[PDB]
C-alpha cells in the first residue's frame, strides 16, 4: 500500500494511495434544427386554421 | 487562477443553486449584501475564492452566476430573498411562460425564443475573466426547461467556449417528489442531447436524497429545501478544491483526469458521510474509519444501487475536518478486506484523497448537525448504470404505445428523435455493461 | 396565470353562479367584491379567477352568456349577482329551444361576435392567459349548441390557450325533452376535437347520489348543483390556493391526456355532502373518493382501467397519511390502473378546507370506463335516429342528416378508441 | 393482501410455491410485468435486480440472491475456491479442478493442469480426470483425450479429479451422490432442509472402461434410459435418508450425522459464508433469499467431498410438498407475516 504525492498546505493535504497496479455540431446546424422545428409548429397550426376556416 | 460559470436552469437548478450560493458565503465568510471582511485585497484577487466570486471596488463579492428560468415565480424569490444584494439583475434571467414538464416546448419551441439573451448574459460573466475553464450546470432531468432548454444550451456553449470544460450537476426523477409523469421521456431526451457536451456529470436520484433525510433526519416528509440543502453540501464537498487551497480536483480538466477516464461513462457514484440530525441530543462522533466505511453502504449513495456487481474505473475521497493521511490509510486496508471493490483490469487499484481541515459547514437553523469530519466520495463504478436501466424501462413502457408523445410532436419534435435517443441510451447501458461485466 | 371563464345557457349560468359563490366565500370576497378574510392564502392566488378592481374590489373574469335573458336576469339578482362585471352580461331575447342547431347555427351564430368581443376585452387584460373555462350543458340548445360555436371560435384566435370543459351531460331520469340525445351527440363531437380537459359531468350520477346516499326524496336541479359546485371547488383547487403545486391548466392537461382525444375526466368527491360533524379520516377520505358511488359520472370504474388519475386532499391531516393511503389503494388495486403509464395518480393536498367540512377529498379520474357514458348517449341517439323522429327541429334550421350520421360515427368513434387501451 | 410476480414458469419448485401462496387467502398474483409487486420468483437469466427497491410503499423480496453464480457455475466455483483465502488452494473438500478455454477461444489453466497431471504418470497414482462445463463429460487417464475434447466444442469446460474410490452401496457395487437442499433468507440464516436424497447408480461400478457412463454418472436422466437396472434396488434410483442411514449402521457400524452429514454442514456453511460479503441484502432497498441444491461425493473413507452448487434446482417428488412449504414459512412469511423445523439452521461460533 504505497502512499505517493503528499502535498501540504495550511488548509489540507492531498495524496494518492495505490493499493494494485494495474492488472459537436454548427451554430448553423443548430439554428437550422430549431427552425425546421418551428416549420413544423407553424405548418401544423395552418392546417388547423385551414380546418377551422372549412 | 482560472474562473468557473455557474448556470442554473429551471426550478431545480435554480433552487440548488440558491443552496449551494447560501453555503458558499458561509464557508468563505461572505455576508448576505457581499462584504468580505477577511478579503484585504480590496477590488480584486486571485485567490481559490475568487475561481466562484468576482470582486468590486466597492468590495462586494459577486457570485459568477446565472439563473435562467422560463418562468418567474422561483427566480422572483431570489430576487426579494436573502441575498438579494448578492446577485447582479443582469443574472436572473425569467420568461413569463414555462415548459410544462414537456422537453420538446423547452428546447424547441421557448428554448428558441430565450437562447440568445442567455449567451449574452453568460458572455458579460465570460468577460470578466482573465481565464474561463468553463461552467457548471444545474437542472434537473424531468422538468420541461430544466431539462430542454439545457441541452440546448449545453449544445451552443460547446460552440461558443469549444476548448471549456462543462460539469453537471443533474437531478434525476423520483416519483415520491416527482412533477410529471413524462419525466422518463424528458430524462433520456435531455440525456442523449447533451451526452457529448458534458465532460462530467454528477447525478443527484431525489430518491436516495428523499430517504436520507427520512432515515437520517427524521424528516417524515422532506421538503424541497431539506433535499437541497443536504444536496449543496455534497456539491459543496464537490467544488471544495476549485475554491480552496490544495493539489488534487483543482481545475475543471481534473475532474475528467481523475473521475473520467472514458468520455461517455461520465456519470461518477457520489457517498456522503455522516448525515446527523440537528435534533440528536447525544451523538457519537464519528471516526475516520466509521465515516469511510459508510461511503462503501448504498443507503448513503446519491443514486441506490449495487456497487459490488459493478466495476470501479476511479476513487477519489474528499475529507473535511479533523483527518489525516494515517487513518485515511489506516481505514482503507481494514475495509479492503471486508468489502467487495474491483477495478476494472486496466486501472490502478487505487483512491485519490482530498483533506481540507476545516469541518463542514451548516447552516443555522438548519437539519445537519455539526461533526467534526465528513467525506464525500466520487467513485467511477458502472453500478450507476443500474438507474439508467430504471429509467429506460419506464421510457419503453411509455413509448410503446406513443402515450403523450403527441405533446412533443405538437412543439416540432418529431417522433424519431424519441428513437434516437432511446438507442443512445440502449448503447450506454450497453457500454457500462461490457466495462463492467 | 389568469383563467378567463364563460358560462353558456340555463344550466351553464346556474352551475358557473353557484360556482362564483362557492369559492367566492372560500376566498373571503363578499357579493360586492369586497375582501374580508383571514388569512393571506385567500389571496395569493385570486388573481387566476379575479380581476382586481378600483378600491382593491375583485370581480370575476367571467362572462355569462345566453340566447334569452330569464336566467341571467335571476343570476344578476341571486347571491353574489352584483359580483360580475355588468359588461359581461351578453344575451339574446330569441331562445334556443333546446335546439343545438338554433345554438350552433341560426340563432346562436348572430350573438357569437358580441361574447367574443367581451372575450377579447377580458383576454387583453391578462398579463398571461393560460386558457379559457366553460360551464355549460349539452342536452339544451344555448349551452350545447352556442357553447361549442364559442369554443370553435375562442380556439380559431386564441389556437395556443388551453380550453377546459365543466360538461353536464343529459339523462332520462333528469330529462327537459326528447331531443337531449342529438344534442349531447352533437355536441360531443365538437368537445372531442376542440377541448383539452372535459369534466363530464353526468346528471345520472347526480340524481342517484342525491337520492340514494344523501337520501333526499325528490332531487331538485338545486339539489345536483350543490354537488356539482362541491366538485368544481374540488377541481380547481390548485388553481386558487398556495401549494407546491402551480395554477397550471397545462400542466394537468400534459400528466392527465396520453392521447388527445381521450380528455373526458370523471370526477368525484368526499365526503358527499347535503345542504354533519363526525371528522373522515385520511383511510376513510381516500376508500370514498374511489368509490363507485362517489363517482359523478355514471360509469363503473371496474368496468375499464385508469389512465391517469389527480388526487386532491383538502384539511388539516398527515400528508404522510395521505401517501400512505394513495399508495395503498394503487397497490390494492393495480389491476385498474395500466401498467404502461408509471406512476399515473399524482396526490396534491391544501390545507384550506371547504365551506362545511374539516376534511375532503376531489377524484379525477381518466378511465376508459367513460365509455359507458358515452355508449350510453349513443343508443339513445340510435333509438331515435333509426326513425329519424324529431330531425324537422333541425333540418327546419338548416340541418342535413348527414351530419347526425357523422356526428353519430365519430362518437362511436371515441367509444372504439377507448375500448382499445382498456385491452392494451 | 400482499402481491407476486411468477417469471419463471418453468420452475417445479416456485410453481408449487406460486399455488400454495395463493391458496392462504392474502397472497394474489400479478400480471409478469406488473411493477406492484411485493415477491418476485423471478427468471433465471438476466433477472433485473436494478429495477428491484425502488417502489415506494412496497416491500420488495425476489428469490434469487445477486452474484450468487460465483457459487453456482463450474469455472466460477473453481476460481472462487482458490483465489479466497477461506477457501485457499489448501482445501481438503474440494477435488482438484482446473480451468481450460479451447484453444478456439485460449485466464486458462491448462498449462499448470499439466504440471500436476505428469508426477501423476510419474507417481504412479491414478490419474483419470473428469471434464464438464456450465451432456459432454469424459472421464480419462491420459490428458489429451481431455484437452482434445474441449478443443472439439465452443464454451469454457473444467477438469477435475474424478474419485476413483467412491463409496459403494452392497448390494450392486454401485455410485451415488448426495443432494442436499439449502435456503437462505433475507437475514443470510442459511437452513439445511432435513431430508436429502441419494442418486444412485443402477450398474455396478467399474474402474476399467471409464466409456460407459451409467455406472459412473448418477444423473436421475441417463439413469432411467441408458440403464439396464434403473429402479430395481430403490424407486427412482432414490434413496432417501433414513434408509441409507440404517444402511451405513447395520454395514458400518456409523450414521448419517456423524460419518458424512457434519462435513456437509461444514461444507455449505463455509462456501456460503464466503460469498456472503458480496451477496448479503441485509442493508440493501431490496431483499434476497435463494433455495440452493449442494451435490456431494463420499469417498470409501467417508470423507464427503463437493462436486458442485445447483443455483435453481428441481426438488424430489416425494418432498416437494414439505419443503415449498417450508420455503413460504422461513422466506416468504418471514417478510410477510400471514394473519418442529423441517429446516436445520448452520450456525457456528467458535472463539479464537
Ligand atoms: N432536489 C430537488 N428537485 C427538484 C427541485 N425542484 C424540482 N425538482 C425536481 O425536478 C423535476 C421537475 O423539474 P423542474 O425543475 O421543477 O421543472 P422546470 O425545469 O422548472 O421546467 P418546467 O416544466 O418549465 O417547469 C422533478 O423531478 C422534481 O422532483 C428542487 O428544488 N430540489
Ligand atoms: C393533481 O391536481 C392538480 C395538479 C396540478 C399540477 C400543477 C403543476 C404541475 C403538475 N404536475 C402534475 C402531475 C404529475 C405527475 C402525475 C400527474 C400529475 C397530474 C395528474 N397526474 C396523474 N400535476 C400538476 C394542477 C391542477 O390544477 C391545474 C391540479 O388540480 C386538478
Ligand atoms: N345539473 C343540472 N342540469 C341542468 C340544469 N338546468 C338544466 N339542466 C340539464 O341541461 C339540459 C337542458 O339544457 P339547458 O341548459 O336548460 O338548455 P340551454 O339553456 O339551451 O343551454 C337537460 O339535460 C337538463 O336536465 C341545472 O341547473 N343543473
Ligand atoms: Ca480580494
Ligand atoms: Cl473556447
Ligand atoms: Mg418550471
Ligand atoms: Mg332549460
Amino acid at each position: 500500500m504505497e502512499v505517493i504525492e503528499l502535498n501540504k498546505c495550511t488548509s489540507g493535504q492531498s495524496f494518492e494511495v495505490i493499493l494494485k497496479p494495474p492488472s459537436d455540431p454548427s451554430l448553423e446546424e443548430i439554428q437550422k434544427k430549431l427552425e425546421a422545428a418551428e416549420e413544423r409548429r407553424k405548418y401544423q397550426e395552418a392546417e388547423l386554421l385551414k380546418h377551422l376556416a372549412e | 487562477m482560472r474562473e468557473c460559470i455557474s448556470i442554473h436552469v429551471g426550478q431545480a437548478g435554480v433552487q440548488i443553486g440558491n443552496a449551494c450560493w447560501e453555503l458558499y458565503c458561509l464557508e468563505h465568510g461572505i455576508q448576505p449584501d457581499g462584504q468580505m471582511p477577511s478579503d484585504k485585497t480590496i477590488g480584486g484577487g486571485d485567490d481559490s475564492f475568487n475561481t466562484f466570486f468576482s470582486e468590486t471596488g466597492a468590495g462586494k463579492h459577486v457570485p459568477r452566476a446565472v439563473f435562467v428560468d422560463l418562468e418567474p415565480t422561483v427566480i422572483d424569490e431570489v430576487r426579494t430573498g436573502t441575498y438579494r444584494q448578492l446577485f447582479h439583475p443582469e443574472q436572473l434571467i425569467t420568461g413569463k411562460e414555462d415548459a410544462a414538464n414537456n422537453y420538446a416546448r423547452g428546447h424547441y419551441t421557448i428554448g428558441k425564443e430565450i437562447i440568445d439573451l442567455v449567451l449574452d448574459r453568460i458572455r458579460k460573466l465570460a468577460d470578466q475573466c482573465t481565464g474561463l475553464q468553463g461552467f457548471l450546470v444545474f437542472h434537473s432531468f424531468g422538468g420541461g426547461t430544466g431539462s430542454g432548454f439545457t441541452s440546448l444550451l449545453m449544445e451552443r456553449l460547446s460552440v461558443d467556449y469549444g476548448k471549456k470544460s462543462k460539469l453537471e450537476f443533474s437531478i434525476y426523477p423520483a416519483p415520491q417528489v416527482s412533477t410529471a409523469v413524462v419525466e422518463p421521456y424528458n430524462s433520456i431526451l435531455t440525456t442523449h442531447t447533451t451526452l457529448e457536451h458534458s465532460d462530467c456529470a454528477f447525478m443527484v436520484d431525489n430518491e436516495a436524497i428523499y430517504d436520507i433525510c427520512r432515515r437520517n433526519l427524521d424528516i417524515e416528509r422532506p421538503t424541497y429545501t431539506n433535499l437541497n440543502r443536504l444536496i449543496s453540501q455534497i456539491v459543496s464537498s464537490i467544488t471544495a478544491s476549485l475554491r480552496f487551497d490544495g493539489a488534487l480536483n483543482v481545475d475543471l480538466t481534473e475532474f475528467q483526469t481523475n473521475l473520467v477516464p472514458y468520455p461517455r461513462i461520465h456519470f461518477p457514484l457520489a457517498t456522503y458521510a455522516p448525515v446527523i440530525s440537528a435534533e440528536k441530543a447525544y451523538h457519537e462522533q464519528l471516526s475516520v474509519a466509521e465515516i469511510t466505511n459508510a461511503c462503501f453502504e448504498p443507503a448513503n449513495q446519491m443514486v441506490k444501487c449495487d456497487p459490488r456487481h459493478g466495476k470501479y474505473m476511479a476513487c477519489c475521497l474528499l475529507y473535511r475536518g479533523d483527518v489525516v493521511p494515517k487513518d485515511v490509510n489506516a481505514a482503507i486496508a481494514t475495509i479492503k478486506t471486508k468489502r467487495s471493490i474491483q477495478f476494472v483490469d486496466w486501472c490502478p487499484t487505487g483512491f485519490k484523497v482530498g483533506i481540507n481541515y476545516q469541518p463542514p459547514t451548516v447552516v443555522p437553523g438548519g437539519d445537519l448537525a455539526k461533526v467534526q469530519r465528513a467525506v464525500c466520495m466520487l467513485s467511477n463504478t458502472t453500478a450507476i448504470a443500474e438507474a439508467w436501466a430504471r429509467l429506460d424501462h419506464k421510457f419503453d413502457l411509455m413509448y410503446a404505445k406513443r402515450a403523450f408523445v403527441h405533446w412533443y410532436v405538437g412543439e416540432g419534435m418529431e417522433e424519431g428523435e424519441f428513437s434516437e435517443a432511446r438507442e443512445d441510451m440502449a448503447a450506454l447501458e450497453k457500454d457500462y455493461e461490457e466495462v463492467g461485466v | 396565470r389568469e383563467i378567463v371563464h364563460i358560462q353558456a345557457g340555463q344550466c351553464g349560468n346556474q352551475i358557473g353562479a353557484k360556482f362564483w359563490e362557492v369559492i367566492s366565500d372560500e376566498h373571503g370576497i363578499d357579493p360586492t367584491g369586497s375582501y374580508h378574510g383571514d388569512s393571506d392564502l385567500q389571496l395569493e392566488r385570486i388573481n387566476v379567477y379575479y380581476n382586481e378592481a378600483t378600491g382593491n374590489k375583485y370581480v370575476p373574469r367571467a362572462i355569462l352568456v345566453d340566447l334569452e335573458p330569464g336566467t341571467m336576469d335571476s343570476v344578476r339578482s341571486g347571491p353574489f349577482g352584483q359580483i360580475f362585471r355588468p359588461d359581461n352580461f351578453v344575451f339574446g331575447q330569441s331562445g334556443a329551444g333546446n335546439n343545438w342547431a338554433k345554438g350552433h347555427y341560426t340563432e346562436g351564430a348572430e350573438l357569437v361576435d358580441s361574447v367574443l368581443d367581451v372575450v377579447r376585452k377580458e383576454s387583453e387584460s391578462c398579463d398571461c392567459l393560460q386558457g379559457f373555462q366553460l360551464t355549460h350543458s349539452l342536452g339544451g340548445g344555448t349551452g350545447s349548441g352556442m357553447g361549442t360555436l364559442l369554443i370553435s371560435k375562442i380556439r380559431e384566435e386564441y389556437p395556443d390557450r388551453i380550453m377546459n370543459t365543466f360538461s353536464v351531460m343529459p339523462s332520462p331520469k333528469v330529462s327537459d325533452t326528447v331531443v337531449e340525445p342529438y344534442n349531447a351527440t352533437l355536441s360531443v363531437h365538437q368537445l372531442v376535437e376542440n377541448t383539452d380537459e372535459t369534466y363530464c359531468i353526468d346528471n345520472e350520477a347526480l340524481y342517484d347520489i342525491c337520492f340514494r346516499t344523501l337520501k333526499l326524496t325528490t332531487p331538485t336541479y338545486g339539489d345536483l348543483n350543490h354537488l356539482v359546485s362541491a366538485t368544481m371547488s374540488g377541481v380547481t383547487t390548485c388553481l386558487r390556493f398556495p401549494g407546491q403545486l402551480n395554477a397550471d391548466l397545462r400542466k394537468l392537461a400534459v400528466n392527465m391526456v396520453p392521447f388527445p382525444r381521450l380528455h373526458f375526466f370523471m370526477p368525484g368527491f368526499a365526503p358527499l355532502t347535503s345542504r354533519q360533524y363526525r371528522a373522515l379520516t385520511v383511510p376513510e377520505l381516500t376508500q370514498q373518493m374511489f368509490d363507485s358511488k362517489n363517482m359523478m359520472a355514471a360509469c363503473d370504474p371496474r368496468h375499464g382501467r385508469y389512465l391517469t388519475v389527480a388526487a386532491i386532499f383538502r384539511g388539516r391531516m398527515s400528508m404522510k397519511e395521505v401517501d400512505e393511503q394513495m399508495l395503498n389503494v394503487q397497490n390494492k388495486n393495480s389491476s385498474y390502473f395500466v401498467e404502461w403509464i408509471p406512476n399515473n395518480v399524482k396526490t396534491a393536498v391544501c390545507d384550506i378546507p371547504p365551506r362545511g367540512l374539516k376534511m375532503s377529498a376531489t377524484f379525477i379520474g381518466n378511465s376508459t370506463a367513460i365509455q359507458e357514458l358515452f355508449k350510453r348517449i349513443s343508443e339513445q341517439f340510435t333509438a331515435m335516429f333509426r326513425r329519424k323522429a324529431f330531425l324537422h327541429w333541425y333540418t327546419g334550421e338548416g340541418m342535413d342528416e348527414m351530419e347526425f350520421t357523422e356526428a353519430e360515427s365519430n362518437m362511436n368513434d371515441l367509444v372504439s378508441e377507448y375500448q382499445q387501451y382498456q385491452d392494451a | 393482501m400482499y402481491t407476486f410476480v411468477v417469471r419463471d414458469e418453468n420452475s417445479s419448485v416456485y410453481a408449487e410455491v406460486s399455488r400454495l401462496l395463493l391458496a392462504t387467502g392474502q397472497w394474489k398474483r400479478l400480471r409478469k410485468d406488473n411493477p406492484r409487486f411485493n415477491l418476485m420468483l423471478g427468471e433465471r437469466n438476466r433477472l433485473p435486480f436494478g429495477r428491484l427497491g425502488h417502489e415506494p410503499g412496497l416491500v420488495q423480496l425476489v428469490n434469487y440472491y445477486r452474484g450468487a453464480d460465483k457459487l453456482c457455475r463450474k469455472a466460477s466455483l473453481v476460481k472462487l475456491i482458490k483465489t479466497s483465502p477461506e477457501l485457499s488452494e489448501s482445501c481438503t473438500w474440494f477435488p482438484e479442478s482446473y480451468v481450460i478455454y479451447p484453444t478456439n477461444l485460449k485466464t486458462d489453466e491448462r498449462e499448470v493442469f499439466l504440471a500436476a497431471y505428469n508426477r501423476r504418470r510419474e507417481g504412479r497414482e491414478g490419474n483419470v480426470w473428469i471434464a464438464k462445463s456450465s451432456e459432454g463429460i469424459l472421464i480419462s487417464s491420459e490428458a489429451s483425450e481431455l484437452l482434445d475434447f474441449i478443443d472439439e466444442q465452443g464454451q469454457v469446460h473444467v477438469i477435475q479429479k474424478y474419485l476413483e474410490k467412491p463409496l459403494l452401496l452392497e448390494p450392486g457395487h454401485r455410485k451415488f451422490d448426495i443432494r442436499s437442499w439449502v435456503l437462505v433468507d433475507h437475514l443470510y440464516n442459511i437452513y439445511l432442509y432435513r431430508e436429502g436424497v441419494l442418486r444412485t447408480s443402477s450398474e455396478p461400478y467399474n474402474s476399467a472402461n471409464f466409456q460407459d457412463k451409467t455406472c459412473h454418472l448418477t444423473n436421475h436422466c441417463i439413469q432411467k434410459e441408458y440403464s439396464k437396472n434403473y429402479g430395481r434396488y430403490e424407486e427412482g434410483n432414490e434413496m432417501f435418508f433414513e434408509e441409507f442411514n440404517q444402511y451405513l449402521m447395520d454395514a458400518l457400524n456409523t450414521t448419517l450425522e456423524n460419518s458424512i452429514l457434519l462435513q456437509i454442514k461444514h461444507i455449505i456453511r463455509s462456501c456460503l459464508m464466503c460469498i456472503e460479503p458480496a451477496i448479503s441484502t441485509k442493508h440493501l432497498h431490496y431483499q434476497s433469499f435463494q433455495l440452493f441444491g449442494f451435490d456431494f461425493m463420499v469417498d470409501e473413507e467417508l470423507k464427503v467431498w463437493l462436486i458442485e452448487v445447483n443455483g435453481a434446482p428441481a426438488c424430489a417428488q416425494k418432498l416437494y410438498a414439505e419443503l415449498c412449504q417450508g420455503i413460504v414459512d422461513v422466506a416468504i412469511s418471514s417478510v410477510f407475516p400471514l394473519a418442529t423445523s423441517i429446516f436445520i439452521k448452520l450456525h457456528h461460533h467458535h472463539h479464537h
